[PDB]
RNA sequence: CUUCUUCACGCGAAAGCUUGGAGGUUACAGUCUCAGGGGGGAGUACGUUCGCAAGAGUGAAACUUAAAGAAAUUGACGGA
RNA sequence: GACUGCCAUGGCGUUGACGGGAGCGGGGGAUUAGGGUUCGAUUCCGGAGAGGGAGCCUGAGAAAUAGCUACCACUUCUACGGAGGGCAGCAGGCGCGCAAAUUGCCCAAUGUCGAAAAAAUACGAUGAGGCAGCGAAAAGAAAUAGAGCCGACCGUGCCCUAGUGCAUGGUUGUUUUCAAUGGGGGAUACUCAAACCCAUCCAAUAUCGAGUAACAAUUGGAGGACAAGUCUGGUGCCAGCACCCGCGGUAAUUCCAGCUCCAAAAGCGUAUAUUAAUGCUGUUGCUGUUAAAGGGUUCGUAGUUGAACUGUGGGCCACGUA
């Protein structure tokens, strides 16, 4: 922010890569370089879930509802 | 005079409140006077709308003429009329224009000397009345 | 929020913390474990952390090693945390509050709790509860609510419970005088209001709260082999400690 | 539902047109060369404040505790910082105190009396356009209260020009020398 | 009420006066600028005093020189 | 019952103020009680209750307004 | 009595019941030296509620509102058999009205729920929440810069009559100017869930960026209260001004414009209400002879108020000691 110029952080030192793979989230993981989370889209499939308590079997992969 | 002691605590609470609701100021603010006859609630502001352009000279011995408007006040529907200050003006009001009412602090009196006014207008549509005539405001889109 | 206060939690956020479970030490005289995780022991910082101690569960507590983050840990409860093996027990320190306490692992070995309550079981069978989740069956014969209670934690084991009375050992453990210890001076039977508890602290100062909030945890200092808080509860001159502080 | 305790503080005063109050305002205000009433407000208002205490805590039976507390806290920042004095400590002149007292250790004013910048108002710009250091930020906020040990640290931002083993590009403006090195640049 | 008239020579005054001209002229210091540059003004400078407080001067403007 | 000489500070805006005044009180405090609480509208209103009957009892808001009042003072004046 | 069936005859109220009035109610909120006033929609809790209206089933659990069921009122759809709806969630819309922001990000943290990271396939879920967006109600801090030279000025000391002068000081300015120098934006390493709000000022050892109408001052006053014109010009009982006192018929102090000034200030006008001022409703702390007010008169339960008394210490000693 303002308070100019300024170069006080903190820092963190892992002790193994896995514990990394495990202590890092992957936004993290990037930020360092080392996977990714799952596919975000502002809920967009989201409407299964709308559709999906009272429904059975059947659907069959890609089972829509108000998005026509 | 007024001796009463210890254990009368009830005469103290009924007459006060008893001379409460004499007092005049107590009973108006209590009684809740703003609502009733009185077209503004209380309450901030208003719109209306501009029946006509009316004059007034003053009193005895003041005198010229400074001029107010007949306004229907439009959520309520009701006849006011209200004052307009500077020179000229009176081409901002155009006509049946729906107009932005403000009031008067004044015990709902009235502004200068003219009787009864109790408020002012300070936009007609929206337009900020104040501005224009200081000319802070360019006219209404109508 | 409802924020229990004695569980020092702050600030912002935290509307609930992490909700407690039903499950003995209530509400209100918790220390529930969660916040323990993430708040005490500190290496799990996050939520996340937390989660991550339970998505490979984890934590492990005396007796049970335990689930439940949101189970109460209160007065004495033994933490052994092995990845360290580190162990604290649950205690106050005066001015009221609550450590997790580090203890012997042969210390935290044991527990005291007081009995809540005496009863017949169904057979001249009787069994005790104590104020603090246990029934016990068959305990001493006439033991009563108000007298604690030494149990092995390691094993099954009582190892005593204190026929006893005024002048004992106490650590007053609520009202005002939370974090006060003080040995019993006495209570007066106060039938109903419940005997009131005169306490005297370990200058010999002597002080007031009422009888139920009042842990004998012994006889000649602590009969108990339990860690006993620095300055063991007296409450004084806030004043001098300020000035203390300034060096 | 939830919170936040944010709030709302300062107080201005009451009723203008009063010569006098005017005047006597203005006077310390131009001592100061200031920026706004409301610096004063400010003041008065924490002045005030303390003020107050003082008002309450006197009459306070005799041994008895807050006066003891806060008397030795008050005593201390305020004495410690370079306002209250250890003469000024039977809270008497605590009742007393004056405005001046205070805007005397506003820091930027003080480091006009220590010397440094041609008056407080010199003082205000220089701190200002970001200088001389005695905490994390050289004193960004010249607004500030002294503290009694600051009054050594009032030195340069080494980091300014002003205490550079070499400047930049402002003040001083080296810049020309950029615009030297670009615009004369053979 | 007495109250009496009839519109009949509205605008009249501020529109038979000539709308001259506010004059044009240095922009004030502001801020710090401007409290510093008050002072001055309210205050002190180039002077001697005799005792009273103050006037304005804006008396005069039917002036003598 | 005084009158009231005459005295009291006191009290009071004064005018004035005794038995034990309007005294002994913002140095505000014996009890009990009634009343009162800008002015005008109105003490009125189908408001309401006594009352044979007058009308009493009880009792408004709307509306309105910047004063109204009081004592003294001096002045002016008088078909004094 | 929750309710039947039987029985008794009660129960409540003038410390006011019943009815009728007004809002959910607390935490609290607000303002008063003090005493006090007033608020409490809403972020505290507790409660309440939930289309209107009733009703039910189930479940540990609701009358359960992104459950049913029927009714009212409203609504969709229909190839019009029939069918079918309910944002006091949240954002959105309209609507109303004086009147109140986004169909934005995200699912970190927080909670919260769920299953409870083979994470051996990274990997629940989240309009709660959180981030932004919107958002001059509010609280934090603040900008027009420094300095010198000349002009010039006033202000002292003295020469000197004073003065030039000198000296002694303070201060103006188209002068003059080198000199101050952030905004403000950018290497940016460096953030953030994300997106985002600064940047070390290094490296072409960052480029860049101020003396101006700039890179910016408002708002409201100038009889008085209440700061501030002696009047420039206008104006002429007009225009119009005026919180209230009042200006104004022309050589107006308050009107018109101008200029000057003032006040507060990046806030300020306004409204309405509300708080004090108000001991101007008064426990503290009013009043009631003529200024409001003590009845024509008495009794009188209610009401209040109601005296004393058997409460107490004593003795002695010591000495010092006034």
């Amino acid at each position: 922010k303002f308070g100019g110029g300024k170069t006080t952080g903190f820092g963190l030192i892992y002790d193994d890569l896995a514990a990394m793979k495990r202590i890092e989230p992957n936004y993290r993981k990037a930020r360092l370089g080392m996977g990714k989370k799952k596919l975000p889209a502002r809920k967009s499939v989201k409407e299964r879930r709308n559709r999906n308590k009272k429904i059975r079997g059947k659907a069959k992969g890609k089972m829509q509802t108000k998005k026509k | 005079t007024k001796t009463n002691g210890q254990h009368a605590a009830r005469k103290l609470v009924r007459l006060r409140r008893k001379n409460r609701w004499a007092d005049k100021g107590w009973k108006k603010s209590h009684t809740f006077v703003a609502q009733k006859a009185n077209p503004f609630g209380g309450s901030s502001h208003a719109k209306g709308i501009v029946l006509e352009k009316i004059g007034v000279g003053a009193k005895q011995p003041n005198s010229a003429i400074r001029k107010c408007v007949r306004v229907q006040l439009i959520k309520n529907d009701k006849k006011i009329i209200a004052f307009v200050p500077n020179d000229g003006c009176l081409h901002f009001i155009e006509e049946n224009d729906e107009v932005l009412v403000s009031g008067f602090g004044r015990s709902g009196h009235a502004v200068g000397d003219i009787p009864g006014v109790r408020f002012k207008i300070v936009k007609v549509s929206s337009v900020g009345l104040y501005a224009l005539y200081r000319q802070k405001k360019e006219k209404p889109r109508n | 929020l409802y924020a229990p206060k004695d569980w020092m939690l702050s600030k912002l956020t935290g509307v609930f913390a992490p909700r407690p479970r039903a499950g003995p030490h209530k509400l209100r005289e918790c220390l529930s474990l969660l916040i323990i995780i993430r708040n005490r022991l500190k290496y799990a910082l996050n939520a996340l952390e937390a989660q991550m101690i339970l998505r490979q569960g984890l934590v492990c507590v005396d007796g049970k090693p335990r689930k439940d983050g949101k189970y109460p840990a209160g007065f004495m409860d033994v933490v052994e945390i092995p990845k360290t093996g580190d162990r604290f027990r649950i205690l106050y320190d005066v001015k009221g509050r609550f450590a997790l306490v580090r203890v012997s692992e042969a210390e935290s070995s044991i527990k005291m709790m007081k009995v809540v309550n005496v009863y017949t079981g169904t057979g001249r069978i009787p069994v005790a509860v104590t104020h603090d989740g246990h029934r016990i069956r068959y305990p001493d014969p006439r033991t009563s609510r108000g007298d604690t209670l030494v149990y092995d934690v390691k094993e099954k084991k009582v190892l005593d419970l204190i026929k006893i009375g005024n002048g004992k050992v106490v650590m007053v453990t609520g009202g005002a005088n939370r974090g006060r210890i003080g040995e019993i001076v006495s209570i007066e039977r106060h039938p109903g209001a419940f005997d009131i508890a005169r306490l005297k602290d370990a200058s010999g100062h002597e002080f007031a709260t009422r009888a139920t909030n009042i842990f004998v945890i012994g006889k000649d200092m602590s009969s108990v082999p339990v860690t006993l808080p620095k300055q063991q509860g007296l409450r004084i001159n806030v004043i001098q400690e300020r000035e203390e502080k300034l060096i | 539902r939830n919170y936040n305790n944010f709030n709302r503080v300062w107080k201005a005063p009451r009723r203008p047109f009063e010569k006098e109050r005017l005047d006597r305002e203005m006077k310390l205000c131009g001592q100061y060369g200031l920026r706004c009433k409301r610096e004063i407000w400010r003041v008065n208002m924490t002045l005030s404040k303390m003020r107050r205490t003082a008002r309450l805590l006197l009459t306070l039976p005799e041994n008895h505790p807050r006066r003891l507390l806060e008397g030795s806290a008050i005593m201390r920042r305020c004495h410690g910082y370079g306002f209250l004095d250890e003469d000024k400590d039977k809270l008497d002149y605590v009742l007393s105190l004056t405005v001046p007292d205070i805007l005397e250790r506003r820091l930027q004013t003080v480091v006009f009396k220590h010397g440094l910048a041609k008056s407080v108002h010199h003082s205000r710009v220089l701190i200002q356009q970001r200088h001389i250091a005695v905490a994390k930020q050289i004193v960004t906020i010249p607004s500030f209260i002294v503290r009694v040990s600051s009054e050594h640290h009032i030195a340069f931002a080494d980091a300014s020009p002003f205490g550079n083993g070499r400047p930049g590009r402002v003040k001083r403006v080296k810049r020309n020398a950029a615009k030297k090195g670009s615009g004369g640049g053979d | 009420g007495k109250v009496h008239g009839s519109l009949a020579r509205a605008g009249k005054v501020k529109n038979q006066t000539p709308k001259v001209s506010k004059q044009e002229k240095k922009k004030q210091p502001r801020g710090r600028a401007f409290k510093r540059l008050k002072y001055t003004q309210r205050y002190l400078a180039k002077t001697l005093k005799a005792g009273e407080k103050l006037r304005m001067n804006k008396q005069p403007p039917g002036k003598a020189g």
